[PDB]
DNA sequence: CCCCCCCCCCACCCCCCCCCCCCCCCCCCCCCC
DNA sequence: GGGGGGGGGGGGGGGGGGGGGTTTGGGGGGGGGG
């Protein structure tokens, strides 16, 4: 059959299903009614809309068929057919995308095989080496100099169209019919962005002594980058070959396949299998009854981590973190710190790596670690870049150390620089310059040999200088006792969770690993989004002052701990003063008082000396 | 109103390409400047009628045959010899622009571009500067083209000697400029006064050497790095370093390529950029035996030595040292000599001009006028001291 | 003082070019004045 | 006896066709720790 007579009524008939389903036309006016209203008054939308197959399927079943297993026939009439419906509404090509129930196109990038090549496929995978976006050139305009004409070309190849095409060799011309030389114009020529991305298969799915394959999608404009390496990730698109294949007669051997891709469609990101929270005046109630509580600083972080057997301190610590101290420029912009770090030593088995999850999902704007800034190549690029660390990425925020026992000499030398003065500097490649790293940090560690020695400094049981361990504003040493109550409880939490059977498998059936791409048919203890929003509230409403009662509390505990056998224990410094004036300030930020007072002092020592005397 | 919008590098997509955009960014790499042809200028051998050639690409094919009719029209097939002298040059130069660090979503590369500059404007961009930049976005031959900015306008982000008589006239001004120094630091004003000489230095004579040093020793913190940091701020020609830090080209010189591409270069360390300045050695007593030698040649040459790949040169280092030699084992035994809690060689210490050790000493009266001190900075948050008059 | 570590070094279009063919020019020979 | 015209050889131009254009392991040197 030849495809342009029948053309005529693909058109008509998907023009019927969009009259049909109206949803589309109306989405069709709400994209073009958005983008005229953000000309209109100086974020553009794009022309894309999103059809259920399962819509098109109740529809026609033939044109639904013909989509699937046709794509390259029934593509273009329908996206002809939006276009016009689009062109039809008041005041350039429009695209379709799909969802819902592939059945047997439901794929991933090893059971994609030759049989589905021209097909329209979903596959399931994760997303490695994504290229950098380049503009592909696809039509070219230019002024004639003397015959005043606008002259252009289309561009054609393998990837732009989903049929074969005579490939247009991405030469601009430049002369006339008579010999007339002609101006590019830039601008009025037609740039798209293309983007190339290579989906690997779930390491989950892949069988017994197996590696996973891989494939790569090919996007264009307003699909390019809304992924990047790590996402998993589902992509529609049609599964193509292109190239030679080894048959143009330069290519002795034969025996190479043809190269094959996919052109995407659509790309959904499977974040599932808030960075602000929004705020109901339910929220705003009960957040400041709440506070004028007394116990909000042990219910608050007694609410992180519920599932840890004791470490009441060391989740009271890490609110203040969370909390953490108000910035000190000076006259003269002379900066002094007011972010708060902490590290938990310990053995490992431990609450130390589950507390660092609790707090990363707690947190906002949290960085995960197991850092600095660095200047920096890869095999592709002729050139180097400067790089972010996870104290740069966490700039008022937060980093997540774990393993920090592990980490190296070029940046632990470095570490000097976020821990005083919340930056870090660049010293080769004439990139002399210095970037802003101003992060509050909790970090874990392990001994580097044996079990912890309690006898032993941290410096001792871990290989970090006490000159840098120093730096941290608290320093928990945390060990797995051997306590029966303990014992007995976490026991029979991880036997419930052995003995978990899933839902419909019976006794004793062995778990199949074929499951998501199968159904790939696509004691007031608060919740955490409460105690997100509570910290939100604090930070977004008040930043305490520091009055002169809180002081003589301070002066009065530091110079007591600096006097005290304390002293025998710690070379007790002007870093634990400041840390107090940290602390009581977080303390003020938990009670959302206007203030600094004499009680957050009192709250703070206790801590402080439970922290590093234990007591 | 588009081009006074400052975009960064990744939200500069295709459908600009033509626009008078402006771009905002830190300039991770710059080319030395070289000639580019406006116009190629051919003499012709055989009749001396010159003839042009315009070029408006990356590359051209140079002519051969005598088009002009002083040729043509004789039939005379005369040869054409380009001529540097009479072809209008104009200056190019390129540039990598790379997005800021803070711009960068969470897992992204940093992403960069090509920026050209041609005619006056060249020689306006550095590495390391974050500018903003307006030029045409624009396509180059590889359908996917390359892509570059011609730059067309930049926005860097970054009398005296009747104005000092204004800090003269109010006179004991040694003392308030020593005062001056990081107020919001308690005490040492000793210190601080010895610390103000090496920025004022002494005399050299023809040779007599007029550099000033010092060395603060004894027990880690009390606002040293700090001190160092400040020191590095206040005076001119300054610059700070670690023991250890600075790692790139690193306090110690040596020859170098540039790996990323293959040329070979002679650069300096710190102690050059210090030249006619001041150098601070934060972390100094874990320094390594090239570090120790390099500072060694300061004070007894005021030089650092090359001896590689066929070239021996000393490179010029005229500097005063500030050092911190923090000890051993975390704390000084306070009654000791220093050789029983520091790692450096007697040696050095002995071409230091003076050496400061000071202790972390737990005494409830000095540590309460500290932590008044301390304490008061945080809760008034101006006026480190009064009386100090604390100059800007 | 001895041994181990770790660092270095190395393995499809467009241009140039060549081959083939056709025409034009220049010389020689013969005839005419 | 010299100059024109006819005929044949030799050279030059123009067109057409074709081909080319980074990881892993090992040894030895050099430096640092027990
Ligand atoms: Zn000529």
């Amino acid at each position: 059959f030849a495809p342009d007579a029948v053309f005529g009524d693909r058109v008509r008939r998907f023009q019927e299903f969009l009259d049909t389903f109206t949803s589309y036309r109306d989405s069709v006016r709400s994209i073009q009614v958005y983008n005229s209203n953000n000309a209109a008054n100086y974020n553009i939308l794009p022309h894309r809309i999103i059809i259920s197959l399962d819509d098109l399927r109740e529809f026609d079943r033939s044109f639904w068929s013909g989509i699937l297993v046709e794509p390259a026939y029934f593509i273009p009439p329908a996206e002809k057919a939006l276009t016009d419906l689009a062109d039809s509404m008041d005041d350039h090509p429009w695209k379709l995308s799909f969802k819902g129930s592939f059945g047997a196109h439901a794929l991933s990038p090893r059971t994609l095989t030759a049989q589905h090549l021209n097909k329209l496929v979903s596959v399931e995978g994760i997303v490695t080496k994504t290229s950098l976006v380049r503009p592909k050139l696809i039509r070219s305009v230019h002024y004639a100099a003397k015959t005043g004409r606008f002259h252009y070309r289309d561009y054609t190849d393998a990837t732009t169209t989903l049929t074969t095409r005579i490939p247009t060799p991405a030469i601009y011309p430049t002369e006339d019919t008579e010999g007339n030389k002609l101006t590019t114009e830039y601008g009025y020529s037609t740039f798209i962005d293309h983007q190339r991305i290579t989906v690997q298969e779930m390491p989950e799915m892949a069988p017994a002594g197996q590696l996973p394959r891989s494939i790569d999608v090919i996007l264009d404009d307003d699909l390019v980058d809304k992924t990047k390496p790590g996402d998993r990730v589902n992509v529609v698109g049609v599964f193509k070959s292109l190239g030679a294949g080894g048959m143009n007669q330069s290519n002795s051997n034969t025996l190479i396949g043809f190269k094959t891709l996919i052109l995407g469609n659509t790309v959904y990101p499977l974040h599932a299998r808030a960075a602000r929270q929004m705020l109901t005046d339910f929220d705003i109630r009960n957040i400041n009854k709440l506070s004028k509580k007394k116990d909000i600083f042990d219910i608050l972080s007694q609410s992180l981590a519920p599932s840890i057997y004791g470490h009441d301190h060391i989740k009271k610590a890490i609110l203040l973190m969370l909390m953490g101290g108000v910035e000190k420029n000076l006259e003269n912009g002379s900066h002094l710190r007011g972010d708060i770090n902490i590290l938990m030593v310990g053995d490992p088995s431990t609450a130390k790596s589950q507390l660092l999850r609790f707090v990363l999902n707690t947190a906002s704007l949290a960085i995960a670690t197991t850092l600095t800034a660095a200047v920096t190549t890869d095999r592709e690029t002729g050139e180097r870049r400067l790089e972010a660390g996870a104290m740069v990425l966490a700039d008022r925020g937060v980093v997540c150390i774990d393993e920090f026992d592990k980490m190296t000499d070029v940046d632990r030398v470095a570490i000097h620089e976020v821990m005083e003065q919340q930056t870090v500097t660049i010293a080769k490649a004439g990139i002399h310059t210095t970037l802003n790293a101003r992060c509050s940090v909790i970090a874990a560690a392990n001994p580097v040999f044996g079990q912890y020695d309690v006898n032993r400094d941290p410096h001792q049981n871990i290989a970090l200088p006490d000159s840098l361990l120093s730096r941290f504003d608290l320093l928990f040493v945390v060990t797995d006792d051997i306590n029966e109550i303990r014992d007995r409880s976490i026991s029979e939490h991880v036997l419930r969770t052995h003995r978990y059977l899933p839902p419909g498998y019976l006794e004793g059936e062995p778990v199949r690993e074929r499951l998501n791409l199968s159904l790939a048919v696509g004691p007031k203890l608060v919740t955490i989004p409460f105690l997100r929003k509570y910290v939100q509230y604090a930070k977004e409403r008040v930043i305490p002052q520091l009055t002169q009662e809180a002081i003589n509390v301070i002066v009065k505990n530091y110079t007591d701990l600096r006097n005290d056998d304390n002293t025998k224990k710690s070379p007790i410094t002007a870093r634990t003063l400041e840390t107090l004036i940290r602390l009581a300030t977080a303390h003020a930020k938990v009670r959302l008082s206007k203030t600094v007072n004499k009680v957050d002092a009192k709250v703070a020592a206790n801590l402080l000396r439970f922290a590093l005397l234990g007591e | 109103a588009i081009s006074s919008k400052p975009l960064s590098v990744r939200q500069i997509k295709g459908d600009f390409l033509g626009q008078l955009i402006t771009v905002r960014g830190i300039i991770t790499r710059v080319s030395d400047v070289k000639p580019a042809v406006e116009v190629i200028a051919y003499t012709c051998d055989q009749c001396g009628y010159e003839v042009f050639q315009e070029v408006n690409s990356r590359t051209f094919t140079p002519l051969s045959e005598c088009t002009s009719e002083e040729c043509s029209q004789n039939q005379t097939k005369g040869q054409l010899f380009m001529s540097t002298r009479a072809s209008k040059f104009s200056a190019f130069q390129e540039c990598k622009i790379q997005e800021l660090s803070q711009q960068v979503p969470v897992g992204h590369i940093p992403r960069s571009l090509n920026i050209h500059v041609n005619g006056t404007l060249v020689r306006s961009l550095s590495p390391g500067d974050i500018v903003d930049v307006t030029g045409i976005f624009l396509p180059a031959p590889y359908l996917l083209t390359e892509t570059y900015l011609e730059a067309q306008f930049v926005r860097q982000h970054k009398d005296v000697e009747e104005r000092v008589m204004e800090l003269i006239t109010s006179g004991d001004v040694y003392n308030r400029l020593a005062k001056s120094i990081a107020p919001e630091i308690y005490g040492n004003l000793d210190v601080k006064k010895a610390l103000l000489l090496l920025l004022v230095g002494g005399v050299d004579k023809r040779k007599i050497r007029g550099d000033i040093n010092v060395c603060l020793m004894g027990d880690p913190g009390v606002a040293k790095s700090q001190l160092l940091k400040a020191i590095c701020k206040i005076s001119p020609r300054g610059v700070y370093t670690t023991g250890k830090g600075s790692s790139g080209v690193g306090l110690t010189a040596a020859v170098m390529k540039d790996p990323v591409t293959d040329e070979m270069i002679l650069e300096g360390g710190a102690l050059v950029l210090a030249d006619n300045g001041i150098c601070c050695i934060d972390e100094f007593d874990k320094m390594d035996e090239s570090d120790r030698t390099a500072i060694h040649e300061v004070m007894e040459q005021q030089t650092i030595s090359i001896s590689k790949a066929g070239i021996n040169t000393t490179l010029n280092a005229r500097t005063s040292i500030l050092a911190a030699a923090n000890p051993l084992y975390g704390r000084y035994n306070p009654r000791l000599s220093p050789l029983d809690n520091i790692n450096l060689p007697a040696a050095l210490l002995s071409r230091f001009d003076i050496l400061f050790l000071m202790l972390d000493i737990p005494s409830r009266d000095d540590d309460e006028k500290l932590a008044e001190h301390v304490t008061y900075v945080h809760m008034h948050n101006k006026q480190p001291d009064l009386d100090f008059t604390p100059v800007e």
